[PDB]
DNA sequence: GCATCCGTGAGTCGAGG
DNA sequence: TATAATGGGAGCTGTCACGGATGC
RNA sequence: CUCGA
């Protein structure tokens, strides 16, 4: 259908790619494609550098590394839940210094993990993400001290865990004060220690107000730097005997060992830019020539002290302002902890140097890799920012890797993290999305980057603008840091243009975040669009301008949540993204070059393409997610079509014709309905689910381990003890479940015996033993069965045996079978359902569809929405897309309405007009005239001053459609609704909290180990947690026993809640209950700290609680 | 007042600080096993000590 | 009689992994 | 069971309010 | 940790 689109502003550049931000910053960190002798010095190769040479055979020293292929491709490593990773090897060369002798080999060190092409990694067959950490950049900072108006804190900051933090203050009595480690020593010393005279520190600091004498110190100056540099040893080193080389070792290591001190670069080049100084490396000192050398110090005392002062040109530090804050992306991470665990192998190679052999030492006989392979896997599996990605659709993913933490290892640790970090900074403009944010704990401290952003090679977040000369816009973009921003004049994106000029005398700009009118004189440069200002979900929501933040937050953060549905459509009303997104997130198969399509099938599509080659893409076919969301590709395209470059050939999951399609287009009405839609609840239409609207597929995987035991093995088998052909029926002749068997709580997936544990039968075993005469089984039914409330259809199973080809399980594992079971799960009560302007429900009613509100032409509507949620959430947009929808509706079209560049009152209007020749011209064709119905509705409208008082019938329809509104039938009665009713198409998601995912029930089940109470979460079959809060409540309704049986019968009393079951299934009351366990277990863990708690009678005579069976 | 110095150490009962096997037939335990063994380790190293008549420091 | 260092709290439940 | 060997090596730290010994 | 209320 036409697709019509809204907007005069013209986009200068297109979106950059938007996973760059994972892909060039691991690209960047392994340096895979570049030969060894050309690599620069950074990421891992940096890390080795740092490592080697090791020192004290004598020496070991590092060559170069190279990454082989990965022994395992994607799919296979996500079937065998294997890493997909590449082996890593380092050519090493031993040297004795003495014997001249060199040694050099290739050593294996393991393998590191690779970034798929979209962005993520896949680790023990799963997917996951490493998500950027936000922090305070390096550099020299001052800032206000808080306790004393009128002196100032300067701060080194280096690296995280490259150094520690620096602290120079103008203490209270004067001197100059210098804090690390928490040890405040005199400044002065380390002056001294670094070479400093009194005569070159008067002249070069005599300029201040007597500040200098603060710093003059003569029992200082009376000692030549070693005597100096031993003296703060003993201040820094307590209880350490001061030798000469320990202090010298200590000092070099604390402020100019490169291998241990680190600013970054980005650090040393803030610290450059603030202090006004030149850096030779990225330490505070060197060790040139037997002695210390200067390189940061004086300079920041310097700067301390002309801002303490007021020297003009100097000033504090906006630690929040984004040219302070920076980006570690999974590159740098991943190259720290790389960085440690070689660090940890460079130990033990030391230590194997001390040992063995001194003559037959070879590179593999001191390498062990062990450490380093530790660390990387500790770091892909159990780090705070590696994340289980988010694929419920592809703009989940697309969303989780652009995505920034201020939190994790080295990050601000929560509930320390006040107003200001969270807080949306002037410099977050163009950066960071000031919508898309988590409601609740996490909020402000987990962010977005913006559409149009990039991170530099520094780390700092950078965006484009337009330069402009004489209002003259050119087509030069500019990226810039939010430091260099703060130098110009920069026009609003939607300032008047007539072809390149600015046609406005008076042009809205910032200037340092403030708004202010310019002349176009004034305007240096210009926003590219609107959409750099948001993120890239935000920029999915179409009329943003009318809705308040708070629910744009919601509906941008609910897209991620959406799921994929079988018959997925594109919005009607969409912002002009949803292409950009499909194609970026890889979800879709597009043409590589031009050419005509060879063969075109469910699983495979084949192109010829101009060079003549034949090129196959294989489709992926009903795939499991992490979310367990279906990941299929369909064919678009016929045998002999003829495509060009970058053409559609397949649709992904959520993807219509190459567009995001997260929902469903529904016709909507806007009014409450006996009560069903109350407090945002929904109503929806059975038609819904006749039409397979909102039905997903969804994927389960179930795994069981036969395993070998100290009683004997556990085996697979059809061969399960005291179970009927009926039990039994869908198993195969191994005892796994067949492919297409419909399973249902309760059959069997997998057959599993194992061998009972040593059974002393009781006497009534006996007894009914010998009254059947049967013997008691060696084996028992352990079967993986279909838990409550799951099922379906079986659609694969993998069996991995021991002693069979490419296969080896953990040690003891006999084998491994999983069983995947798919389901169609159709929309049904309690199922979540959204729009893209944070309007949310809960389907509440399913109505048949003749009792539907309806048109006068008989169209019954798909969803009814309370109009309550409107006021209070102030976001209109849902609102004016519905008119919109409603247009479409008629006119058989859709739209493309930028944010801020969207269609506009009037225009909606005209297409409004447009519908309405449709939506009754037709009828007045027909031959049909206006309803007595209509006339009622159309009385009450007059009422409402809806409608122009003296026009025709058919005039006033019109004004009403014209407001979007219509005549409504109501389906019970067939008499109208009183008023007219807002009616329209509205784009509508099923997210991912499916009712049928959270519904769960216990009686009995399984308890704890030490507390006895029950487990919690629906998997272990887990009770409620009756909290403190609900025990509260309990007591103030003076509920006692009903609270007493919760502590005791319901939970941790074994005798009572034994004999609770008992008398309930023979029909008799519930006895009295008796002593929880906890509180005995609370009784013997105080004995275990030495204090003896007694239970008195009334008598002061201790009461055993444990029944004698404790005492001797 | 003494009672404050402990000459005996309490030991909590094993079901309490438990030595379990899991699933996969692998053992999951409680920490104050180890700090237990840690005590008990560095107690009868002691006696050892004590018993070969060594030095003071 | 008054600044300094230390130890301790910082919502709930639920879900995933 | 015997060449001689003799003092470690971790360490980024963006909150807050109170009771306390203290200890300036 | 991330998500939900």
């Amino acid at each position: 259908m036409e697709i019509k689109r809204f907007g005069r502003i013209r986009e200068v550049i297109p979106l950059p790619p938007l996973t760059e931000i994972q892909v060039e910053s691991y690209r960047r960190a392994l340096q895979a494609d570049v030969p060894p002798e050309k690599r620069e010095n950074v990421g891992i190769q940096a890390a080795f550098r740092e490592t080697f040479p090791i020192e004290e055979g004598l020496v070991l020293d590092f060559l170069e590394y190279r990454l082989g292929e990965p022994p395992f491709p994607q799919d296979e490593c996500r079937e065998k839940d294997l890493t997909y990773q590449a082996p890593l090897y380092a050519r090493l060369q031993l040297i004795h210094k003495d014997t001249g002798l060199i040694k050099e080999d290739e050593v294996f060190l393991g393998h590191i993990p690779l970034m798929t092409e979209d962005g993520s990694f896949i680790i023990n067959g799963a997917d996951r993400v490493i998500v950027s950490q936000i922090h305070r950049s390096p550099g020299v900072y001052f800032t206000p001290d808080p306790a004393r108006p009128g002196r100032y804190i300067a701060s080194i900051i280096p690296l995280p865990k490259r150094g520690p933090w620096i602290d120079l203050e103008v203490e209270p009595n004067g001197v100059v004060s210098m804090k690390v480690n928490k040890r405040k020593f005199p400044l002065v010393l380390l002056l001294r220690v670094l070479g400093y005279d009194q005569e070159t520190l008067a002249r070069e600091l005599g300029a201040y107000g007597e500040l200098v004498q603060g710093l003059m110190d003569e029992s200082v100056f009376a000692m030549r730097p070693e005597e100096a540099l031993i003296r703060l040893f003993t201040l820094l080193r307590p209880g350490d005997p001061p030798k000469r080389d320990k202090a010298v070792a200590y000092v070099y290591g604390l402020i100019a060992d490169p291998r241990r001190y680190d600013l970054g670069e980005a650090g040393r080049y803030k610290a450059e830019e603030k202090l006004g100084i030149r850096l030779s490396g990225r330490t505070l000192a060197r060790f040139e020539d037997g002695e210390f050398k200067d390189e940061v110090f004086l300079p920041t005392l310097r700067y301390l002290f002309a801002l303490t002062a007021g020297v003009p040109g100097h000033e504090v530090d906006d630690i929040d302002h984004l040219g302070n804050r920076r980006i570690r992306t999974v590159g740098e991470l991943m190259t720290d902890q790389f960085r440690v665990g070689l660090a940890r192998l460079a130990r033990g190679v030391r230590e194997r140097m001390l040992m063995g052999s001194e003559d037959s030492l070879t590179p593999a006989k001191l390498v062990n890799s062990r450490p380093l392979e530790a660390a990387i896997r500790e770091f892909f599996s159990r780090s705070q920012l590696s994340q289980f990605k988010d694929e419920t659709n592809p703009l989940s993913s697309l969303r989780h890797k652009r995505r920034i933490s201020a939190l994790g290892p080295g990050g601000l640790t929560r509930e320390r993290a006040g107003f200001d970090v969270r807080d949306v900074h002037r410099t977050h403009y163009g950066r960071i999305c000031p919508v898309e944010t988590p409601e609740g704990a996490n909020i402000g401290l987990i962010t977005s980057l913006a559409a149009y952003a990039r991170v530099d090679e520094l780390g700092f977040i950078r965006t484009p603008y337009r330069r402009v000369v004489g209002g003259v816009v050119t087509d030069e973009v500019v990226y810039m840091t939010a430091t260099e921003e703060d130098r110009y004049t920069i026009a609003q994106a939607n300032t008047p243009l007539e072809g390149n000029r600015i046609a406005a005398e008076r042009v809205v700009a910032r200037r340092k975040g403030e708004p202010v009118i310019v002349s176009p004189e004034e305007v240096e440069f210009m926003d590219v669009s609107p959409k750099q200002v948001f993120s890239v979900n935000t920029n999915l929501i179409p009329f943003l301008e009318h809705d308040d933040a708070n629910r744009a937050l919601m509906g941008s953060n609910m897209q991620t949540q959406a799921v994929p549905l079988i018959r997925a459509q594109a919005p009607v009303v969409m912002t002009g993204l949803e292409e950009r997104v499909v194609r970026d997130s890889l979800a879709a198969l597009y043409a590589e070059e031009d050419g005509e399509v060879a063969k075109v099938d469910g699983n495979r599509i084949v192109v010829r393409y101009e060079d003549g080659r034949l090129v196959e893409y294989p489709l992926r076919r009903f795939y499991r997610s992490n979310q367990g969301t279906a990941l299929d590709q369909r064919p678009r395209v016929v045998v002999g079509q003829r495509v060009r470059k970058g053409d559609l050939l397949a649709d992904g999951p959520a993807s219509e014709n190459g567009f995001l399609a997260l929902g469903q287009n529904v016709l909507v009405a806007i009014m409450p309905f006996d009560g069903y839609n109350f407090e945002d609840a929904i109503v929806i239409s059975e038609e819904l689910l006749k039409r397979d609207f909102y039905t997903s597929i969804h994927i389960e995987r179930y795994e069981i381990e036969a395993r070998d035991t100290k009683l004997g093995p556990e085996r697979i088998t059809r061969d399960i003890p005291h179970l009927s052909e009926a039990a039994l029926r869908d198993l195969d002749e191994e005892g796994v479940v067949r492919i297409g068997a419909e399973v249902k709580p309760g059959d069997i997936l997998v057959g599993r015996t194992s061998f009972k544990g040593e059974s002393e039968p009781t006497p009534e075993e006996r007894l009914l033993r010998s009254i059947f005469g049967e013997k008691a089984r060696d084996v028992k039914d352990t079967s993986l069965r279909v838990p409550p409330g799951e099922g379906g259809i079986v659609v694969r199973t993998v069996r991995l045996r021991r002693g069979d080809p490419g296969v080896e399980l953990k040690p003891g594992v006999r084998e491994v079978v999983r069983v995947y079971v798919a389901q169609k799960r159709k929309l049904q009560v309690g199922d979540k359902l959204a729009n893209r302007h944070g309007n949310k429900g809960v389907v509440a009613k399913i109505l048949p569809v003749e009792d539907m509100p309806h048109l006068p032409d008989g169209t019954p509507v798909d969803v009814i929405l309370n109009p309550l949620g409107v006021p209070s959430r102030m976001n209109l947009g849902q609102i004016l897309e519905t008119h919109l929808g409603l247009a479409g509706y008629f006119l058989g079209q859709r739209y493309i309405s930028p944010i801020f560049d969207g269609a506009k009152e009037p225009e909606i209007k005209e297409l409004l007009a447009q519908a309405f020749e449709v939506y009754f011209g037709k009828r007045k064709g027909e031959g049909f005239g206006v309803d007595k119905r209509e006339v009622e509705v159309l009385r009450r409208a007059e009422k409402l001053g809806l409608v122009t008082p003296g026009k025709t019938p058919e005039e006033q329809l019109k004004e009403l459609f014209l407001q979007g509104k219509v005549v409504l039938y109501d389906g019970r009665t067939g008499e109208p609704i009183e008023g007219p009713i807002v009616v329209g198409q509205m784009f509508i998601m099923k997210l991912y909290h499916m009712v049928e995912d959270k519904m769960h029930a216990r009686s009995t089940g399984p308890y704890s180990l030490i507390t006895q109470q029950p487990l919690g979460g629906k998997a272990q079959f887990g009770g409620q947690r009756f909290g403190e809060m609900e025990v509260w409540a309990l007591e103030a309704y003076g509920a006692a026993h009903t609270l007493q049986e919760m502590l005791t019968l319901k939970s941790d009393d074994i005798e009572g809640r034994n004999a609770a079951y008992e008398a309930i299934i023979k029909g008799e009351d519930v006895p009295e209950p008796s002593v929880p366990e906890s509180f005995r277990v609370l009784v013997k863990e105080l004995q275990a700290l030495a204090l003896d708690v007694q239970t008195l009678d009334e008598k002061d005579n201790p009461v055993d609680i444990f029944e004698g069976l404790a005492s001797k | 007042p003494e009672w404050m110095i402990l000459e005996a150490v309490p030991v909590l009962p094993p079901d309490l600080r438990p030595m379990v096997q899991v699933d996969g037939g692998r053992f999951a335990t409680s920490d104050l096993n180890d700090l237990y063994r840690r005590l008990i380790n560095r107690n009868n190293r002691l006696k050892k000590l004590l018993a070969q008549g060594a030095p003071e420091i």
